[PDB]
């Protein structure tokens, strides 16, 4: 988890709204050729829920609290189409680095949960590599364990992107 | 033309950088004053990387010293080579760390971590293309480990393309000095395994022993310990100051050695080692460097190297040579001894020739290995911490400098996910 | 007039460009710091030959070269070693360190700065030019800077100037033995480069060299400088048409020709037949005869690739010395009849001559015997296929786990391009499978 996070508290619709609006101005955002307002950063939306009954003979307080997670990671790019320069060339760099972590571990867990699965029930070990980035390292519980976990992949209709979009493909295949 | 920002902490890391600046100095040619004396052109040519030029055509260390026990200063200054540090770079406090982590890291430490960091930015602004630091410091000590860790997470966050070195002194399998080394030592360690590009471990026990049954020295101090890793610190970085055939760049190795990020804990060793006794006897070839830095009897890291598979290696020789005999020995001990190199890395020895060898050698090599075995150091630290934090056997002293369990449970935890990583790669057999 | 420009990139493009121009200068008679004692003595003729040199107003011959590197050390030990006045200032050194290995450094984020400098140079070389025949890119593959800087200044060039024939000269990995770990990403990132922008690149193989040192020199500790003269051979031989006279001189263009069935297997094996110490040079006539049958000897070849496992589409013969074409027809007609040498169907002419007048000179302090006949083979054939498929084995047994990988992403690649290369290679295997079938 993140020590110091300003979590705050909404009771209506008017204030997470505003939140919402501050956070999506506060995010770090750059053109470039395939995007003009193109994401330069990961992005995780949290909100803690919480349960509460209140009944001295029957019910419980504090029942139930839950979590959820909201992520809109930053895409993969090509430096020879995208035309980045300085600045922008190591953003895109680290993002890779994050996402081919994250890929990483995404087929690690696959095979690791099928072969178990399917092969006997050794169970014998299986290193999984969530600590190689933080953003594996944060989405610990969510991409294995204590979440129910739904991915989203947008795909791009053009030719020119075939390359990238057989790719995301294979790992939502994966996934 | 490249630079190397010098930075020493502790006593052991201040003795380790006396002994290294000696060495260096020596190589280059410059008197204990700053004066310059060699016979061979080659001696100024790259002398900017370590040594700035001064008014006067005195050459002035690039090294910053670092501690909280004026005593180790003192001594250093009173000293073969004290005069020739400048001593705006002396930067230290009072009232040490003690053999406490806490007060290193959290509490003494992050006064004096503004002064080093000042001194630090003057001497990093003053380089035409600055390569990379290393630092010399102790895990097992106080000031060193928790001023060690402070100044390598700093300058990560502020010089984050550039190298960092590292040479550590892990605390030894029997041989123990403090009661609370495992403490320093995992937290240490926890430290830099996120924030270090290489790390090269080094141990006393190996030490003793190459002195030992090596060197055949009676009577060893830590002046020796000192020249062999002197020697080795030399010898890594040599093919930025001179000449060779086929160089290796510091980065070069970096990229050769480490297949993923977080293994970068390196054995070293050095050959040729003999015994003043025996040198008329042992003929000097290439044959004969590859046979002895091979050998497990002459690591610095006190891990059996038959105990795991090399993951990469790395051999850094310096003298006229062959590149003909170098490559063949090369792949004859990847050959002979197949089963101790994975099977999916295929070849996976980094080779590097200099023309210049060090002083009165005709030859000379340093080897870089990077080992699974390397496992067993961290089990042993780790089965000592839970041995004490189970219990909370010294807790209250760290606790009260402004820590929580919470803290050593995450270290603890760092410590063995990095273990069964190595682990992961142990076995031979991939399939089942 | 006729001239080519020569490029040399990185440690192993400098140290064979020094080879290269300690041998023309003992060939074409110019002293160290560049003055021509013969123009003096004479006050007449052609001996500082327009093709590698060009004449300034006092007497003084410059070489058409380009060297490049990101280090300073390699070319800081030519700047102040016995050449040191034959060169141009202009030198081309990144003052930075080096690409560590890496394509992305040596591509992406390094590689480029010194790129319009080079460039630049190469411009003013070429406006000084007439009649200029082509390029001639020294590197080698398994280094960052000359795979990753020999993409950036060969697509440069093929946007620039197009037309002009690019030769290449490159070490290509041993089988057996290397000096990285990730030499099999870097050679097979910079076969885009080598397939799409280049018109025929020469490949050789340390292993095999030190094998040819260690059988026929009688050299049993061979180091880089052997190596390094035995290319200078070899590219000399190639490019003495342009310079001496001859009874059939074959330059570049029409070279080209020959050698090329088709635009995706240009790639030809290069070697040298008399290669022979001193002392076994007496013993032996070496007629034409010996040398045309040991260009063909397997041992011999400078690719760890046996021809024997692969069919012959062309050859190319290059004769130096007292040679008459008599012989030369002879020794084809005697290597055609024998049955080992297998040539594909659909090539019923085989071979192409050319024979040159001036002998091969003597390197002092070298190992080479003078000898009063040489020749050169370049030989487009099937195997050479075997000789990548070593290769790619390597890369996937290091790409399934992605070991390396992250130092390659974090530097502006994408983990993509592998797999493209590698699709792009195998596309080149099976095209070179498809060439050799027997027609029907
Ligand atoms: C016969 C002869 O010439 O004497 C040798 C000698 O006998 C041996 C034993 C030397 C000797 O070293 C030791 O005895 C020793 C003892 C404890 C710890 C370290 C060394 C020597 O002291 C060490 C010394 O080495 C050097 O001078 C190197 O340049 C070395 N630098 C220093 O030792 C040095 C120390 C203080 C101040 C300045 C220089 C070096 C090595 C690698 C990289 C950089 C520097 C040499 C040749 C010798 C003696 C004098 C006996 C050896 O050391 C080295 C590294 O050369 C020990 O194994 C080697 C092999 C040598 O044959
Ligand atoms: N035959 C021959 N091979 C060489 C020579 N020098 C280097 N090599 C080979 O080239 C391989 C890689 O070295 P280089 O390509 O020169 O590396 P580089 O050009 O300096 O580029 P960087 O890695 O960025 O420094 C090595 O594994 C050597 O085997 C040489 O002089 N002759
Ligand atoms: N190799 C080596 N180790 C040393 C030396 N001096 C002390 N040590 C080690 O350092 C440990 C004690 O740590 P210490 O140096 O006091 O840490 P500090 O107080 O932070 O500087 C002991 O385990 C010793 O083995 C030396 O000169 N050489
Ligand atoms: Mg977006
Ligand atoms: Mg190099």
């Amino acid at each position: 988890y993140v020590e110091d996070l300003s979590k705050l508290a909404v009771t209506s619709y008017n204030d997470i709204q505003d939140l919402m609006d501050s956070g999506n101005k506060a995010r770090t955002v750059a053109a470039t050729n395939m995007n003009e307002t193109s994401s330069r950063s990961h992005a995780v939306f949290n909100i803690i829920f919480t349960q509460k009954r209140h009944d001295a003979e029957t019910n419980i307080t504090t029942e139930k609290v839950s979590k959820i997670s909201l992520v809109d990671l930053a895409g993969s790019e090509r430096a020879d189409s995208t035309g980045a320069k300085g600045t922008r060339l190591k953003e895109g760099a680290n993002i890779n680095k994050s996402l081919t972590t994250l890929g990483k571990v995404i087929s690690a867990l696959a095979e690791m949960d099928s072969g178990p699965n399917k092969n006997k029930k050794k169970k014998k070990t299986d290193f999984i590599p969530y600590r190689d980035s933080v953003l594996t390292w944060l989405l610990r519980e969510n991409l294995g364990g204590n979440s129910r976990t739904a991915m989203v992949a947008a795909l791009s209709p053009a030719d020119i992107n075939y390359d990238e979009t057989l790719s995301t493909l294979r790992y939502a295949d994966r996934a | 033309m490249r630079e190397i920002v010098h930075i020493q902490a502790g006593q052991c890391g201040n003795q380790i950088g006396a002994k290294f600046w000696e060495v260096i100095s020596d190589e280059h040619g410059i008197d204990p004053t700053g004066s310059y004396h060699g016979d061979s052109d080659l001696q100024l040519e790259r002398i900017n990387v370590y040594y700035n030029e001064a008014t006067g055509n005195k050459y002035v260390p690039r090294a910053i010293l670092v501690d909280l026990e004026p005593g180790t200063m003192d001594s250093v200054r009173s000293g073969p080579f004290g005069q020739i540090f400048r001593p705006d770079n002396f930067v230290f406090g009072q009232s040490g760390a003690g053999n406490n982590w806490a007060k290193g890291h959290y509490t003494e430490g992050a006064e004096l971590v503004d002064s080093v960091l000042d001194v630090v930015r003057k001497e990093s602004e003053s380089c035409d293309c600055l390569q990379g630091f290393q630092l010399t410091h102790s895990l097992g000590g106080g000031t060193g480990s928790g001023m060690g860790t402070l100044l390598i997470s700093k300058i990560r966050e502020e010089y984050p393309d550039r190298i960092m070195n590292t040479f550590s002194v892990m605390p030894s399998p029997k041989v123990s000095d403090t009661v609370v080394e495992p403490y320093n030592a995992t937290l240490s360690v926890h430290q830099l395994v996120e924030n270090t590009d290489e790390t090269y471990c080094i141990d006393n026990e190996a030490l003793y022993d190459i002195c030992f049954r090596t060197l055949k020295l009676t009577t060893p101090t830590y002046g020796d310990l000192n020249h062999l890793v002197s020697a080795t610190m030399s010898g890594v970085t040599t093919c930025l100051r001179f000449p060779g055939q086929l160089n290796a760049d510091l980065r070069k190795l970096a990229v050769n050695m480490v297949p993923f990020p977080r293994l970068h804990f390196f054995m070293p060793g050095f050959a040729p080692l003999t015994s003043r006794g025996s040198q008329q006897y042992r003929a000097l070839t290439v044959p004969e460097l590859t046979q002895q830095m091979f050998d497990s009897k002459n690591m610095m890291a006190a891990c059996d190297p038959r105990h795991g598979r090399y993951l990469t290696v790395a051999a850094i020789f310096r003298g006229r040579m062959s590149m003909k005999e170098v490559d063949e020995q090369m792949l004859n001990v990847q050959n002979k001894n197949s089963s101790y190199f994975v099977e999916w890395i295929p070849n996976n020895v980094k080779t590097a020739v200099c023309d210049i060898p060090p002083r009165g050698l005709k030859m000379s090599a340093t080897f870089i290995g990077n080992s699974t075995a390397i496992q067993e150091l961290f089990k042993r630290i780790s089965e000592q911490f839970t041995a004490m934090f189970r219990r909370k056997a010294f807790l209250h002293w760290y606790t009260g400098e402004g820590m929580d369990e919470m803290e050593f449970t995450e270290a603890e935890s760092n410590m063995n996910d990095l273990v069964s990583e190595y682990q992961q790669y142990q076995d031979a057999t991939a399939d089942e | 007039m006729r001239e080519c420009i020569s490029i040399h990139v990185g440690q192993a493009g400098v140290q064979i460009g020094n080879a290269c121009w300690e041998l023309y200068c003992l060939e074409h008679g110019i002293q160290p710091d560049g003055q021509m004692p013969s123009d003096k003595t004479i006050g007449g003729g052609d001996d500082s030959f327009n093709t590698f040199f060009s004449e300034t107003g006092a007497g003084k011959h410059v070489p058409r070269a380009v060297f490049v590197d990101l280090e300073p050390t390699v070319i800081d030990e030519v700047r102040t070693g016995t050449y040191r006045q034959l060169f141009h200032p202009e030198q081309l050194i990144t003052g930075k360190e080096d690409a560590a290995n890496n394509y992305a450094r040596g591509h992406y984020t390094i590689g480029k700065e010194i790129i319009d400098l080079v460039l630049d140079r190469i411009r003013k070389l070429a406006d000084q030019c007439t009649g200029l025949q082509g390029f001639l890119v020294f590197h080698s593959f398994g280094g960052g800077t000359g795979s990753g800087f020999t993409s950036l200044l060969m697509e440069r060039l093929s946007v620039d100037y197009g037309k002009k024939s690019k030769l290449e000269f490159s070490i290509y990995p041993a089988p057996q033995v290397s000096t990285a770990v990730v030499e099999p990403y870097n050679s097979i990132l910079t076969t885009h480069t080598t397939l799409e922008h280049s018109d025929c690149a020469f490949m050789v193989d340390n292993e095999a060299i030190y094998d040819i040192c260690r059988r026929n020199l009688d050299i049993e500790r061979p180091t880089y400088t052997n190596l390094n003269r035995l290319i200078s051979q070899i590219v000399s031989s190639i490019t003495a048409s342009l310079r001496f006279d001859g009874a059939l001189n074959v330059d570049l263009t029409e070279f080209q020709t020959n050698l090329v069935p088709y635009p995706r297997i240009h790639f030809p094996l290069a070697t040298y037949a008399p290669v022979i110490s001193a002392e076994k040079a007496y013993h032996e006539q070496l007629s034409v005869a010996e040398i045309t049958n040991a260009c063909f000897e397997p041992a011999n070849q400078m690719v760890k690739c046996d021809p024997r496992h692969g069919k012959y589409m062309a050859c190319c013969l290059l004769y130096r010395g007292d040679v008459v074409p008599k012989d030369v027809n002879a020794a084809i007609a005697t290597i055609k009849t024998k049955r080992s040498i297998q040539f594909v169907d659909w090539c019923p002419t085989g071979f192409k001559v050319g024979i040159n007048y001036q002998p091969p000179t003597v390197v002092p302090g070298g190992d080479l015997a003078k000898v009063q006949r040489a020749v050169c083979m370049l030989s487009n054939t099937t195997a050479i296929a075997e000789a990548w498929a070593r290769l790619d084995h390597k890369f996937d047994l290091m790409y399934a786990k992605r070991a390396f990988v992250h130092w390659y992403v974090g530097e502006g690649m994408e983990e993509g391009e592998f797999s493209e290369a590698r699709e792009d290679m195998a596309a080149l295997e099976k095209d070179y499978e498809e060439v050799g079938v027997d027609s029907v």
